């Protein structure tokens, strides 16, 4: 509902079952961000380049991958998730910078790169505006349920999604 | 791992944003535990593009902490193998960061989570989690207060058992709601935190063991 932001969502075999778990969140204006993040010691590589992105309080979009962390992956990990990140922002012709990229699922399971390969060839901005509510179901592990939230405040609309029920008490900062 | 993200076309000063941001991220998502294995990967972003125009501050706030709550109960609700919500309300501390510790530990404890589980009402395993805060030798067991629900079970009021029994029972009623109260009070000072978490449950333990996630 709030102006400006687009859903794409796809299945890209991160579990073998053909649903939607790549998803791109973007606004199709310049938009300021707060973010906060674990202080894990095993942060994944995800992580690092959100911190890096939201530096300077401009950020436009998050890729986001369901049914692995890539986490405990190494410098192949490492490689992955800029290669993910940078081919998301350069499809969409955004700057690096402007994108973030989080990651959700096993642990110490490398990325199947050839299925998101090809799927980052055909990604393109969605036609039309909209889509929480296919983000929320695309971004899922073990919710049972998608977790989706609207506001409407001063003529603004603000909504909200979320997942995770296990591997949760959070320390973000 | 949480992953968290809010939209909105409301224009705000980036620097109350990010103060704001964090005021309710500490209240919310960083008030949640439902198995304590805090992720690699947690991650909660605000994105405001300006499109809908100037906002007041204030009432976005206030938006953004009502979003951000209910996705919170959302999350213990829906906890891995969970039953019930666990509500854990501290009151009374030293400061608001000492009744976050103590609401921590007691939703946290194991002991606790299934005894909400079984809808057995042994506050006594409150009072050992309460009691587990260790370094705060400010909080005196003869001070403290414990309820279920709006049923005050600690500190004995005169006897013997009682009393105890009763509302014992009362607490049992409570107890099989899917959302549950433990109020706490340790008559301190004005130290207030809520936090949120769910029971324990064979669920839980059977997903996790069956399960590779």
């Amino acid at each position: 509902t709030p102006r400006g932001f687009v859903v794409h969502t796809a299945p890209v075999g991160l579990a073998d079952d053909g649903r939607d778990d790549f998803t791109v969140l973007a606004s199709t204006a310049p938009a300021t961000v707060s973010a906060v993040f674990t202080r894990s010691r095993f942060a994944g590589p995800s992580v690092v380049l959100c911190r890096e992105a939201v530096a300077d309080g401009q950020a436009r979009g998050v890729v986001v991958l369901a049914r692995n962390a890539n986490v405990a992956t190494g410098l192949e990990g490492e490689e992955n998730a800029r290669e993910v990140r940078e081919a998301v922002a350069r499809a969409l012709g955004l700057p690096e910078g402007e994108m973030l990229i989080a990651s959700t699922g096993v642990i110490g399971r490398q990325y199947p790169m050839e299925s998101i390969r090809e799927h980052l060839k055909t990604l393109e901005w969605p036609a039309g505006e909209g889509g929480f509510d296919r983000a929320a179901r695309a971004i899922m592990t073990t919710d049972t349920r998608p977790k989706e939230v609207r506001v409407s405040v001063g003529g603004a609309t603000l909504v909200g999604i979320a997942k995770g029920v296990g591997m949760l008490e959070p320390d973000m900062a | 791992t949480l992953l968290t993200f809010f939209a909105t076309d409301a224009r705000l000063d980036p620097a109350e944003q990010d103060r704001l941001f964090r005021r309710v991220m500490d209240r919310t998502f960083n008030a949640v535990s439902i198995d304590t294995d805090t992720s690699t990967s947690d991650t909660a972003v605000l994105f405001a593009n300006g499109l809908a125009g100037e906002v007041d501050a204030g009432e976005f706030e206030e938006a953004l902490h009502t979003a951000a709550l209910a996705l919170v109960k959302d999350i213990a609700s829906d906890g891995e193998g969970a039953a019930k919500l666990i509500e854990v309300q501290v009151t009374g501390a030293r400061d608001d960061a000492q009744a976050k510790r103590v609401g921590k530990t007691v939703v946290n404890s194991p002991l606790v989570k299934t005894a909400v589980h079984g809808c057995d009402p042994n506050w006594g395993r409150v009072a050992m989690a309460i009691g587990k805060c260790s370094d705060d030798t400010d909080i005196d067991q003869e001070r403290v207060t414990i309820r279920f629900g709006e049923v005050e079970v600690y500190p004995p009021k005169a006897r013997g058992d009682q009393a105890d029994d009763a509302l014992r029972a009362a607490v049992a009623e409570h107890l099989r709601g899917d959302e549950v109260v433990i109020g706490i009070d340790l008559a301190i000072a004005d130290g207030a935190f809520t936090v949120y978490g769910c029971d324990l449950t064979e669920g839980y333990v059977r997903l996790n063991s069956e399960y590779t996630t």
